RNA sequence: GUUGACCUCGGAUCAGGUAGGAGGACCCGCUGAACUUAAGCAUAUCAAUAAGCGGAGGAAAAGAAACCAACAGGGAUUGC
RNA sequence: UGGGCGAGGCUCCUUCUGAGUUCCCUGGAACGGGACGCCACAGAGGGUGAGAGCCCCGUAUAGUUGGAAGCCAAGCCUGUGU
RNA sequence: AGAGACCGAUAGCGCACAAGUAGAGUGAUCGAAAGAUGAAAAGCACUUUGAAAAGAGGGUUAAAUAGCACGUGAAAUUGUU
RNA sequence: GCGUGAGCCCGGGUCGAACGGCCUCUAGUGCAGAUCUUGGUGGUAGUAGCAAAUACUUCAAUGAGAACUUGAAGGACCGAAGUGGGGAAAGGUUCCAUGUGAACAGCGGUUGGACAUGGGUUAGUCGAUCCUAAGCCAUAGGGAAGUUCCGUUUCAAAGGGGC
RNA sequence: AAACUUUCAACAACGGAUCUCUUGGUUCUGGCAUCGAUGAAGAACGCAGCGAAAUGCGAUAAGUAAUGUGAAUUGCAGAAAAUCAUCGAAUCUUUGAACGCACAUUGCGCCCGCCGGUAUUCCGGCGGGCAUGCCUGUUCGAGCGUCAU
């Protein structure tokens, strides 16, 4: 249950914020879990998804399909996975939009920025665990 | 009339430039709801007030 | 009167006002029927709430007035973030 | 050629910038003239040229205003654009020292009888 | 005698400043109806209201008694 | 009776947050049903292909990473009676 | 900024939409109608008849009697049997 | 199927995401009328009608389709106070070229002032601009609680020529 | 007997009720005090690679600088972030209390300075100025209003 006066449990406000969030907020909204191996390696549970990540689909009709994230369409709150596609009437191939929360990240695109992120998350989680274990 | 002021001529220019159908690629955008130009004006239908 | 007299309608009582843009500037009186130009004060009456709200603040761009709340929130500060190029 | 980064403009003298600006202006101006009569996808380079011109103008203006503020330091009167723009009422209200000025009569009794720190035991 | 003081009154794109408009829910004034009620209607009522005009702020206004009282006396203003 | 510090505290900006997507059935899709687990100072809310605490954002708690220095302040240091 | 024993597209502000908009008036002013395919356009390739609009096959979809005259689809009124 | 009844329940079809019973609480709570409001739809009814301005015809081309497109020919009208050639007000792109499905042109339409895509307005001499008219608005002043009213040269220290 | 009319039923039409939904209203509560001659509110006209409107912006025009984040935007094209957040530096057309005089005119002037045309005088280009009421001060003045030599 919410307590803080700054937090609001209004369904209307929550939906408005979600569906009119700017691109930077949509980045955080479109987070995906890490695989078990990456989670053990980095002590990080979830991260915002990025183009060039390798993911495995764990929900929907395309379960168990793996591939590289080729586009993160924030405007449509979906991602595009390599070879996870569909055919139009003309036979032309179009990507299928997958929500990032329906996939798991099996391999991460890592550059100092993507990593300062992981170090911050790991340090925060470790500190919180230590403080709770005091 | 042939005799026009610059202000009147400028406003006629603006009306002429606004008198057009909407671009086709607009209707292909995600979340688009514009079907047609709803503010279209014709010299025989609706009189513009100068 | 009626149809035959409507054919003599080829003059203009009102032209375009420079202040409000409406075709309400009386061409002979040189006074705007809407905004009261050229009087300094904008014409406004309490018996027309609709007319008041058609031109109250917020119905236009608010080119300058929309930036005041942010400057107030930050305290009308000056200068640059400690450590800025330039 | 193409985009001009603002990072590489802060070290150049006004003259250097104005020169770059000139080239950009010509390039942009020509881009239009050339585009109209030719299939140049560079009809997108006009956005880059316009933004580069804006960047150079911004850098020149910022340098000139910094120099002017340095010049008008410790001067009683400085131009209105250099004067701070808080608010009309804020600029009109009394200064801190004038608002805090008190009479000598008030100052004497404030010196000798201020609000004390006290407690009352139960 | 003229200049020179000082007294008013002026000139100047003189040096530096200030006011206008917006907003006006609330606030301080001015001005000010009639419908209505009275089973009619004129005093009255609506109402010291609506409309009109001037002037502010985050509150405004009021305010440290030419007060209340008549008591064994209270003690600036405001609000419930 | 004048001046100056001032620990320490309250502010402010900023980093960070627990737990299933395990098995079976239906379904285009489980976020439904059944079985077995976990977290809970968090079972507010929202999204995700159907009613999701544990898929994601958030949610609770005082904390914490780094920073600016806005306030208050125990107590100190120091002038001096024309 | 947070809420509700409130209203739920003829309701709720005139306005859930390019609404004080479109439009009317010389003018002061007056002032609407109008939300919903589907999880995803996957928004029907191709063949055939037709001048065309379209039809008939065929295809997509869980579903096309969900086909941009799109959720459901009443009555008045109408056609066929 | 139940109930005297308002109604309640079930079967079948359609459909696609929420909903109901019981006891309390609550109300913007029950429609045939109000020349009720908004919206939709009928009979009338393929009906009234589409009859002022003298009037059309032949061949050919185009086209899916031609009385009202075009060419040629014929027959006619307006008959210089024109159905002619140009302007003022007013309109604002209707002007020109190309193309054209639907809608509009109360019949049709291959045509169009329609729709769509592109073009088109060149001034020292033509106008505006300059002048003053009826008149309007300032100023000095004087009224008015005031929005403002009068005032236009008036109870004003109101300017321009040279070395 | 058909047709026609009517009644009943199935299917198909017409129409948009019903159900469910809701980035919207409405009402209450809490916090805050910040427009403008340093040119506001409002109006006009423009600005995108492909836009008419809405939104945003002002010839630096769907925006520039700066800070933060950290890889997009997306209808197509393109390229090597962003239609991102924040926002302290700037730009900010014609107007508008609107300020040289006007304005139903993109009208007509004056002053200063620079650059050209043989130029203090005319013409052209560029930049900066010229409203009113009032206050303080400055300077130049008027008056037998008045004071001494
Ligand atoms: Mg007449
Ligand atoms: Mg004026
Ligand atoms: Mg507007
Ligand atoms: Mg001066
Ligand atoms: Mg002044
Ligand atoms: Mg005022
Ligand atoms: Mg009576
Ligand atoms: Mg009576
Ligand atoms: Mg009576
Ligand atoms: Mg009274
Ligand atoms: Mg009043
Ligand atoms: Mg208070
Ligand atoms: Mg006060
Ligand atoms: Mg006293
Ligand atoms: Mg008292
Ligand atoms: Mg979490
Ligand atoms: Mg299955
Ligand atoms: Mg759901
Ligand atoms: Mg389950
Ligand atoms: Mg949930
Ligand atoms: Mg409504
Ligand atoms: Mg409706
Ligand atoms: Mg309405
Ligand atoms: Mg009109
Ligand atoms: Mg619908
Ligand atoms: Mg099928
Ligand atoms: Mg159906
Ligand atoms: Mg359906
Ligand atoms: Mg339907
Ligand atoms: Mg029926
Ligand atoms: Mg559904
Ligand atoms: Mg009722
Ligand atoms: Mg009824
Ligand atoms: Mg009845
Ligand atoms: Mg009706
Ligand atoms: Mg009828
Ligand atoms: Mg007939
Ligand atoms: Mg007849
Ligand atoms: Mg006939
Ligand atoms: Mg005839
Ligand atoms: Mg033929
Ligand atoms: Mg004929
Ligand atoms: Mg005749
Ligand atoms: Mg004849
Ligand atoms: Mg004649
Ligand atoms: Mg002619
Ligand atoms: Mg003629
Ligand atoms: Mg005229
Ligand atoms: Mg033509
Ligand atoms: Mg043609
Ligand atoms: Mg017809
Ligand atoms: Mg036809
Ligand atoms: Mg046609
Ligand atoms: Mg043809
Ligand atoms: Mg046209
Ligand atoms: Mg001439
Ligand atoms: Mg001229
Ligand atoms: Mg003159
Ligand atoms: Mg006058
Ligand atoms: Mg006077
Ligand atoms: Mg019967
Ligand atoms: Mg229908
Ligand atoms: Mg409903
Ligand atoms: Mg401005
Ligand atoms: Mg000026
Ligand atoms: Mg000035
Ligand atoms: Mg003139
Ligand atoms: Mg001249
Ligand atoms: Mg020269
Ligand atoms: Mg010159
Ligand atoms: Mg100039
Ligand atoms: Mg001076
Ligand atoms: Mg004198």
């Amino acid at each position: 249950m919410k307590v803080r006066p700054t937090v609001s449990s209004s369904r209307r406000k929550a939906r408005k914020a979600h569906f009119s969030a700017p691109s930077s907020v949509r980045r955080v909204i479109m987070s995906a879990p890490l695989s078990k191996e990456l989670r053990e390696k980095y002590n990080v549970r979830s991260i915002p998804i990025r183009k060039g990540d390798e993911v495995q689909i764990v929900r929907g009709a395309h379960k168990d399909k793996e591939g590289k994230v080729t586009s993160v369409y924030r405007l449509k709150y979906v991602i595009h996975v390599e070879r996870v596609t569909r055919e139009k009437a003309t036979g032309q191939t179009v990507p299928i939009g997958i929500h990032p929360s329906n996939v798991v990240i099996t391999k991460l695109h890592l550059d100092k920025d993507r990593e300062n992120i992981l170090a911050r998350i790991k340090a925060g989680r470790e500190q919180v665990a230590k403080a709770k274990g005091k | 009339p042939s005799h026009k002021t610059f202000r009147i001529k400028q406003k006629l220019a603006k009306a002429q430039k606004q008198n057009r159908p909407i671009p086709q690629w607009i209707r292909l955008r995600t979340g688009n709801t514009i079907r047609y130009n709803a503010k279209r004006r014709h010299w025989r239908k609706t009189r513009l007030g100068l | 009167k009626g149809t035959s007299s409507f054919g003599k309608r080829h003059n203009k009582t009102h032209g375009l006002c420079r202040r409000c843009g409406r075709r309400s500037l009386h061409n002979q009186k040189k006074v705007c029927a809407s905004c009261g130009y050229p009087a300094a004060k904008t014409r406004k009456y309490n018996w027309s709430e609709k007319a008041k709200r058609r031109k109250v603040t917020g119905t236009g761009r608010m080119r300058y007035l929309s930036t005041v709340p942010r400057r107030f929130k930050n305290g009308f500060r000056t200068g640059v973030p400690k450590g800025a190029r330039g | 050629n193409g985009k001009v980064k603002a990072g590489q403009l802060w070290s150049k003298n006004k003259e250097e910038l104005t020169k770059i600006l000139g080239e950009l202006k010509t390039e942009l101006s020509q881009l239009r003239i050339q585009k109209i009569s030719s299939s140049g996808a560079k009809l997108n380079k006009i956005h880059d040229l316009r933004k580069s011109i804006a960047r150079v103008l911004t850098v020149i203006n910022a340098k000139q205003r910094a120099q002017l503020r340095l010049f008008y330091k410790n001067k009683k009167y400085l131009p209105l654009d250099l004067r701070p723009k808080l608010t009309r009422a804020l600029r009109r209200r009394l200064s801190k020292e004038d608002a805090s000025r008190v009479l000598e009569k008030t100052k004497k009794r404030l010196t000798h009888f201020p609000q004390r720190k006290y407690a009352v035991k139960a």
